[PDB]
């Protein structure tokens, strides 16, 4: 493979590890979430041009789109959870238990 | 895992292959059919209960389209599962014909000539 | 071999996620998602994807402002933390920064599989196609294919995108 | 879990332990008994500061119509179990 | 000594208070996202090099 | 006896009960048909009858 | 890692001690390792030096367990001269039982450790004799 | 290569304004001087403290209206295919949609700010 | 909520698990599942409250991060192939990632921790919906692509999940979370035996939905949410206490009941190819799950516990609302063990 | 002479947050009769502005 795959790979594992390693902050992870979704959308876009496959150079689009929704959806519980304590800290959200 | 999904000639939502009408059908007094009634009239009667009517007698209209639910749908639910093992079989015995070098026919022999163990208990 | 431009550009891609995936305050984790996302353009624009880096970096920008918005709405604190500003934070991103260097290292000095498999390099201009015809973009026929090839698409798209205006009304509402 | 079931030896020793930091008070002078106007020749206003450094350290308001009350250590130490709740 | 004392310590009592440790270690979690995903992160570090090393 | 409406009064809901029993009565008279027809094709298929 | 598991296997029961119990050890040392990460990620040391000292008890003892239980194992299998036998198994198993409760200090947790750890050993043992599958492959 | 090239030149130009402006007037730097402005006063709170947003909701929404365009500029090379009908019906139910999203939020009370 | 808009989103969830049910292309796969979860998302909000919000916060990050995984996996899958049909992955990596993503969808141990927590925060319908209807869509996908799994992993956490939803619902007296524990177990021994043969999940999948929902409609029967508040159930309805009892004696497992048959079916079906140790430690295991479902049977209906001065007020209402299906899931959910071999028709 | 029947100190036995209580969690309080937690007294200050003088 070329090196710029591995690049993008490691920007998607770097952004995974950052979404699965919590800090105070919400918002924090609501980053690591986009930063993901931006990997994916880079390594698709240079597989399908790298093939030159026509038709999933609208595939890259759908996936921002439903990124886009993933975004709002995360920012309205953003929203709640911030008007619930004042604060958009994760550590407030422990009222359940296993 | 998946044994007969891709089996050729296989349309996808029929659940009932026209080659399914070369088999006898179940008869109405099976007694698979007598036992989906009798869940049907089960349900009825837990209905009755539930709702805090007399158990045996309040809704009969309702019992009697219970049962009648019940047998309906048992009866093509026989009809597939029978065509289905029917099918299973046919296949296994068409595998069988075609590969008679993993099925062979050995020579059995009688137990005089056959030398068991014999295992005395004390 | 020519001008490596594209490993430099994914080096810093990788910087940049490095540097919002330690988790600084969010106006600086921004920050670096915007400069991820312009090096990600100029990436994509250098294998001739013209439309798709430019939109995603459009995309990217109008993301992070809102995410300005609502950072300085609910996830301020009295000082907001830098790279530099804390241990843990430091820490990641220095830990990252030496990842990434190590993973190239081992990379281009040798050939290893580090996660899926191996690659000695050589550059991205090997694996190209030198094609030679045509008064279009591929890119963009593709891409307008959308309209008469993806009708399905088109649909479950804005279907979503109706649903989801209808989703976040109803979350915001409280009671 | 929490805070261990405190007890009444170890509130003596941070009452102790905090009128011996208020500066205007010997070391060595200083009794579970000693009387502050009396004993330690403290004034009114002085008191007033004590009672604040008792708040701080037992995390909880004192009202001022017992603050008055309190005159001497013990007195803060009894009224701190009474209002903890603590026996022994 | 043995009916009830030993031949209930061996396999029921002791079943009881096995069961009863692991239930007790098992459901008390703080509720806390972070210690979730954390477990998580290990848990992929795990699956990618103990088993899809291995094939 | 009972003071206030009583959706179920001395009568019963005629339509109701007359859409039940004719939901049973056309579902046995289909499977009758339906069993009919099944052994008739059977028989046919095999050269029974 | 399986290989380890190899590494392990591919000596011989009855032959080089020393060997077979390093690999024990590492065994040994990688599911404490383990061990010590969940019990970490899922329950805050409360500090780093902590976590430091929960990581090493758990590796330790894990590490231990495996030593004595490859020693004993090994040194039974040499001398009884009776390779392919339960028994040997069993009585490593034991082994590392009284290990684990000599380290934990708890004469109950060092009897049930033994029985528990040697029956399981005597299984494995079996297992390995006679051909046993924990994750069958799907033959049918 | 050419607009790496002009993109060095712009940012290297203001660079070096930045530089010119910072190095080459007199500076008397005191803390009353670099203190923050509120017109007369210190300030009684901090700068970072939370901003409340009153239009949060309609941000939410420009995310979603934002990806509208990015599935509506393709539009003048889709405008080249053979079958015009599918793709001038695909496009109006893309706007349509987009237009009844829009009714939804307004008569919902979705655009009014918070009070 | 609107009852238009709360239909529209129930319909919106249906039509993102039929999506993901009808795909042959990895994107549509992908894009049904983001669609359920967008719908998915208000509807275990409809009654607001901090722990409905807070539940809904880890539900949608713990989806959110299974769909990264999972888009990853495809990625990687039409990067060493340029393939997007779901019919077998051509890289273990991929294959490892799509698995990964799949368990942590379902819940699946240790990917567990949101079950309990999100089925409590929620109410009673969105507890049912979330454990009954959320199941589907993974569980097709990996039905799908069961010839590619690596058995090691898929049975470790398999066993996992079993160990743990006994476990878990040993310490509970919530019956919500007592029903998440239940829901891992199932889910365990669900995926213990996909490798092997699809129909089995399958089969398990109709009982264990058949009986959750009849558990779930008898607990929104009997507005009860902890165990003593179910231990009133028999001062007021006996009837629903006793079809209780017998439903958690099915959920058990125990013969002649109908929750005995997948088990059974399950066990033979891993004997078939050689699976002995397995299956054993799977039934000793779901022992644990029989007793907490005994300790719930105990409370509710074998027992009479002390009930309150009030109850007689609420002796003279009825019921304004009645469950049409309940009666049905009961029947289906203890009387049907004799019609086993109808299993064939499900392949 | 009746058949035993629960009372309440052993209907007690399951009134609690959990089950086989332990140390660290008997201050674990069990969740509200209805699932509303009551709100907390977390006031969101308002942004103090100097408008003038200058
Ligand atoms: C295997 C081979 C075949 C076996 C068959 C399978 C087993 C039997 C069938 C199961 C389903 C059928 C019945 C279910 C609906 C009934 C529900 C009910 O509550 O009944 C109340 C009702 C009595 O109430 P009522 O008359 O309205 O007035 C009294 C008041 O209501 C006063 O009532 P109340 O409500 O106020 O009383 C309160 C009481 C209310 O509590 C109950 O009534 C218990 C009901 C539990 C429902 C059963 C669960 C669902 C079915 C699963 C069965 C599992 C079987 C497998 C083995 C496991 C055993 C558990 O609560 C308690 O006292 C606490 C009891 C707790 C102790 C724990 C035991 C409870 C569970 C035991 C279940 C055993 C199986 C069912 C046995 C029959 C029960 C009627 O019972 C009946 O009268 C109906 C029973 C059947 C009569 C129909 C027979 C047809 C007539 C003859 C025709 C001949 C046919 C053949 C032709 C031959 C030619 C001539
Ligand atoms: C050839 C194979 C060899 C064997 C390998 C397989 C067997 C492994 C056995 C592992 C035993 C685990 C259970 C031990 C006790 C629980 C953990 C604990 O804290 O104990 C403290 C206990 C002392 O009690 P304490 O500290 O006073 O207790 C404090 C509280 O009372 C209570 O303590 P706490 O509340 O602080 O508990 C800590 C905390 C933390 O919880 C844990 O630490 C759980 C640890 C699970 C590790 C599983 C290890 C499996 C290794 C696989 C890889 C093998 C590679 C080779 O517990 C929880 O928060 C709840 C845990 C359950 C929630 C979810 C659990 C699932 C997470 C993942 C499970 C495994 C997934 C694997 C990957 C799956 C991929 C699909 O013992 C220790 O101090 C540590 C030593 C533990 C014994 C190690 C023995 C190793 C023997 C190896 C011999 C090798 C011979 C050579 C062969 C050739
Ligand atoms: C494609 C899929 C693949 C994806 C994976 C690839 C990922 C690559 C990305 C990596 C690049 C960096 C990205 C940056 C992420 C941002 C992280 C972050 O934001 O931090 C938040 C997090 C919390 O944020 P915070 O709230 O602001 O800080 C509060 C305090 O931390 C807490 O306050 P406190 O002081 O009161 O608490 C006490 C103290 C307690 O701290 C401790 O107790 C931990 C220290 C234990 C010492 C370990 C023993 C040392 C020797 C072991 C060596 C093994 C071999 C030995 C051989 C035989 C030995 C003779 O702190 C903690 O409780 C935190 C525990 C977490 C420690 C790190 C988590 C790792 C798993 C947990 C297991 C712990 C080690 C056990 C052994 C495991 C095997 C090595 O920060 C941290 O906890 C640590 C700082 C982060 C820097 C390290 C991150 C690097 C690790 C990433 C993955 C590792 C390698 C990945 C692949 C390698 C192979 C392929
Ligand atoms: C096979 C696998 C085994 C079975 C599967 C597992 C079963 C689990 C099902 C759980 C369902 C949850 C539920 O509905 O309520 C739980 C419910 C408990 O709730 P509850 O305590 O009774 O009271 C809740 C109230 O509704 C409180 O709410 P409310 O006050 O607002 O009442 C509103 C109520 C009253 O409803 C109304 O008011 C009607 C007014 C109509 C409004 C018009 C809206 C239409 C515009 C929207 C169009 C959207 C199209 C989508 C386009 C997608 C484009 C790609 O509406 C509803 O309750 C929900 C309506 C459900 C809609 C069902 C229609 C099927 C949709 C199919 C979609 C597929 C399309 C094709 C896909 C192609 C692929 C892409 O459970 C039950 O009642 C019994 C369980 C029944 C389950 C089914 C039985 C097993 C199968 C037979
Ligand atoms: C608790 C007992 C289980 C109850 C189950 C629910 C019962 C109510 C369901 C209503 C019946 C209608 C369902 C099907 C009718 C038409 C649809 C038909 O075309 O589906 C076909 C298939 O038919 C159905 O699958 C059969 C459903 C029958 C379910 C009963 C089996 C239960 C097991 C034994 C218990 C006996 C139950 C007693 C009845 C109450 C399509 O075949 P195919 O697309 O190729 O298979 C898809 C799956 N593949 C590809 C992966 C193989
Ligand atoms: C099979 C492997 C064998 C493992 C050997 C250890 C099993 C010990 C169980 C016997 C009982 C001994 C005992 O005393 O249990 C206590 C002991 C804790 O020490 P305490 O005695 O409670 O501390 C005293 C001061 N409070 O119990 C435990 O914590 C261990 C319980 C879990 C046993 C292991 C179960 C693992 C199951 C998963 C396998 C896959
Ligand atoms: C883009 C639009 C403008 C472009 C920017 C370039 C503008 C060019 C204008 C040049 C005008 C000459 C600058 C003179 C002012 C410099 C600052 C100044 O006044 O400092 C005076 C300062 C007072 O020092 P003291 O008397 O020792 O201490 C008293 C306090 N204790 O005296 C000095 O330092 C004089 C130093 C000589 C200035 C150098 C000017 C050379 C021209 C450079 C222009 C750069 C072009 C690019
Ligand atoms: C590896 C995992 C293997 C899983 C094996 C599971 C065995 C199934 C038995 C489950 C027993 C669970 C007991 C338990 O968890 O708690 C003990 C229980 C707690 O009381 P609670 O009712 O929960 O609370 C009251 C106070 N509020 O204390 C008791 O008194 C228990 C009384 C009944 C115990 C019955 C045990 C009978 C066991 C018979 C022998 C065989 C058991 C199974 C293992 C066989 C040996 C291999
Ligand atoms: C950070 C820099 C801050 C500096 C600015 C501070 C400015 C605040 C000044 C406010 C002044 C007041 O409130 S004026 C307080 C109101 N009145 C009086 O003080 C006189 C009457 N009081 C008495 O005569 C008592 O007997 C007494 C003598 C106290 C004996 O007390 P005890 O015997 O009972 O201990």
């Amino acid at each position: 493979m070329p090196l710029v795959y591995m690049n993008i790979i490691m920007a998607f594992a770097i952004a995974l590890a950052g979404l699965l390693m919590y800090r105070s902050h919400l918002m924090s992870s609501l980053l690591c979430l986009e930063g993901m979704m931006l990997s994916l959308f880079i390594m698709s876009t240079l597989i399908i041009l790298n093939t030159h496959f026509t038709l999933a150079n609208m595939m890259p689009i759908i996936l921002l789109v439903f990124a886009a929704c993933e975004a709002a959806l995360g920012l309205s519980l953003l929203v709640m959870v911030s008007n619930t304590y004042g604060t958009d800290y994760v550590q407030n959200l422990n009222l359940l238990q296993c | 895992m998946t044994m007969m999904s891709g089996r050729p000639g296989r349309v996808p939502l029929q659940f009932l292959p026209n080659e399914a009408r070369s088999l006898p059908p179940p008869k109405l007094t099976d007694p698979r059919l007598v036992y989906m009634g009798f869940l049907g009239y089960c349900s009825g009667l837990i209905d009755n209960a539930i709702r805090r009517r007399p158990v045996v007698s309040a809704g009969l209209h309702r019992q009697l389209l219970y049962v009648t639910s019940f047998v309906f749908f048992g009866y093509y639910l026989l009809k597939r599962q029978d065509y289905m093992y029917a099918l299973r079989d046919h296949d296994m015995f068409a595998y069988v014909k075609s590969h008679p070098e993993d099925f062979p026919e050995k020579d059995k022999k009688t137990y005089g000539e056959i030398l068991e163990e014999f295992h005395p208990v004390r | 071999m020519t001008m490596y431009i594209a490993f430099i550009l994914s080096t810093i891609f990788v910087i940049g996620f490095v540097g919002f995936s330690s988790k600084p305050s969010p106006i600086y984790g921004g920050l670096g998602l915007i400069v991820s996302g312009g090096v990600g353009c100029g990436i994509v624009l250098n294998f001739g994807g013209s439309f798709l880096g430019l939109m995603v970096f459009l995309i990217y920008l109008g993301g992070m402002l809102v995410v300005f918005g609502y950072t300085t709405a609910m996830a301020t604190e009295m000082y907001p933390e830098v790279w530099v500003s804390n241990k843990t934070v430091f820490g990641a991103f220095v830990s990252g920064l030496m990842m990434e260097f190590c993973m190239v290292y081992y990379a281009l000095k040798e050939e290893e599989v580090e996660i899926i498999f191996k690659f000695n390099g050589l550059g991205d201009w090997v694996i190209y196609d030198t094609g030679d015809s045509g008064f279009f973009s591929e890119e963009a026929m593709g891409i307008a294919a959308l309209y008469s090839y993806g009708t399905w698409l088109v649909i479950v798209t804005g279907w979503s995108l109706l649903i989801g205006v209808v989703v976040i009304m109803e979350i915001t509402r409280g009671n | 879990s929490d805070a261990p079931p405190l007890t009444l030896e170890a509130i003596k020793d941070r009452v102790l332990y905090v009128l011996k930091l208020y500066d205007k008070i010997d070391p060595e002078k200083l009794s579970v008994n000693s009387h502050f106007m009396k004993d330690l020749g403290l004034d009114s206003l002085d008191q007033v500061e004590i009672i604040m450094a008792m708040e701080d350290e037992f995390g909880f308001e004192i009202p001022d119509i017992d603050a008055e009350k309190l005159m001497c250590p013990q007195e803060i130490v009894d009224y701190i179990a009474d209002k903890k709740d603590v026996y022994e | 000594l043995l009916d009830l004392i030993w031949l209930e310590t061996i396999l029921p009592k002791t079943t009881s208070f096995i069961q009863m440790k692991m239930s007790i270690m098992v459901s008390n979690q703080k509720g806390l996202i972070k210690l979730y995903f954390l477990s998580f992160l290990i848990t992929i570090m795990i699956s990618m090099t103990l088993f899809n090393y291995h094939e | 006896k009972f003071y206030i409406r009583e959706p179920p009064h001395g009568s019963p809901d005629w339509l109701k009960v007359g859409l039940t029993l004719g939901t049973s009565v056309f579902l046995w008279i289909y499977l009758i048909k339906q069993h009919k027809e099944d052994v008739l094709e059977y028989k046919r298929r095999n050269g029974l009858e | 890692a399986k290989t380890l598991l190899h590494k392990y296997s591919d000596i011989p029961e009855g032959t080089e001690c020393h060997r077979k119990a390093y690999a024990s050890t590492s065994i040994g040392g990688a599911t404490g390792l383990i061990v010590s990460a969940y019990s970490i990620a899922l329950k805050p040391p409360a500090s780093f030096l902590e976590g430091v000292a929960r990581t090493g008890r758990y590796t330790f003892t894990s590490a231990a367990i495996g030593a004595i239980f490859g020693l004993t194992s090994c040194i039974s299998a040499q001398v009884r001269e009776k390779p392919d036998d339960p028994l040997n198994y069993f009585i490593g198993g034991c082994a590392g039982g009284l290990t684990l409760g000599a380290r934990t200090r708890s004469y109950g947790i060092g009897a049930a450790a033994c029985a528990y750890m040697g029956l399981t050993a005597a299984l494995v043992k079996m297992g390995q004799l006679e051909g046993w599958q924990v994750f069958a492959e799907p033959k049918v | 290569m050419n607009i790496m090239l002009t993109l060095l030149t712009n940012v290297t130009l203001a660079s070096l304004l930045v530089l010119i402006a910072f190095w080459l007037p007199q500076l008397n730097a005191y803390s009353e001087k670099t203190s923050p402005y509120e017109c007369g006063f210190d300030p009684m709170g901090s700068a970072r403290l939370p901003f409340s947003m009153k239009f949060f909701l309609v941000a939410i929404t420009f995310l979603l209206f934002d990806l509208e365009i990015a599935l509506l500029l393709p539009l003048p090379w889709a405008s080249q295919t053979n079958n015009l009908k599918t793709m001038l019906t695909m496009a109006l139910f893309l706007l349509i949609l987009l237009a009844a999203s829009l009714a939804y939020e307004w008569t919902q009370k979705g655009l009014e700010w918070a009070e | 909520m609107n009852p238009i808009i709360y239909t529209t989103l129930i319909m919106t969830v249906m039509s993102g698990t039929m999506l993901v049910m009808i795909s042959s292309h990895w994107l549509l796969i992908w894009i049904g599942f983001e669609m359920n979860l967008l719908a998915m998302i208000p509807v275990l909000m409809k009654n607001f409250n901090p722990r409905a919000t807070e539940a809904a916060t880890k539900y949608f990050l713990t989806q959110a991060t299974a769909s990264m995984m999972l888009m990853m996996a495809i990625i990687i899958n039409l990067l060493y192939s340029g393939q997007w049909t779901i019919t077998k992955m051509f890289n273990p990596v991929a294959m490892t990632m799509m698995t990964m993503a799949l368990a942590m969808k379902l819940g699946l141990s240790p990917f567990h921790f949101w079950v309990p927590e999100v089925t409590q925060g929620i109410s009673l319908q969105a507890g049912l919906l979330l454990l009954t209807w959320q199941k589907l869509a993974p569980l097709s996908v990996l039905c799908q692509i069961s010839q590619s799994i690596n058995p090691n992993l898929m049975l470790t956490m398999a066993m996992l999940s079993i160990l743990i939803g006994g476990w878990g619902g040993l310490n509970q007296t919530q019956l919500r979370k007592i029903m998440a524990y239940s829901s891992i177990a199932h889910m365990g021994w669900m995926t213990a035996v996909l490798p092997y043969n699809t129909t089995m999940t399958i089969l398990n999948l109709l009982i264990y939905i058949t009986m959750t929902l009849a558990m779930f409609m008898l607990l929104i029967h009997s507005s009860a949410t902890t165990t003593l508040s179910l231990s009133h159930t028999w001062n007021k309805m006996p009837v629903i206490t006793s079809l209780m009892m017998v439903t958690l004696l099915s959920m058990g497992g125990l013969p002649p009941l109908s929750g005995f048959m997948p088990k059974w079916m399950i066990i033979q079906e891993m004997t078939k190819n050689e699976s002995i140790i397995m299956p054993t430690l799977m039934a000793m295991t779901a022992l644990l799950n029989l007793y907490f479902y005994m300790r719930l049977a105990y409370s509710s209906s074998l027992t009479m516990f002390p009930s309150t001065n009030n109850m007689k007020m609420k002796w003279q209402f009825e019921h304004t609302k009645q469950m049409k299906l309940l009666p049905t899931m009961i029947v289906l959910s203890t009387l049907v063990l004799p019609m086993t071999p109808a299993l064939s028709s499900l392949n | 002479a009746r058949q035993w029947q629960p009372d309440v100190e052993w209907a007690e036995q399951f009134g609690g947050a959990v089950m086989y209580p332990t140390k660290e969690t008997a201050h674990w309080k069990p969740p509200p009769w209805n699932d509303v937690d009551p709100p907390k007294d977390t006031l969101v200050s308002n942004l103090t502005l100097n408008f003038g003088p200058q």
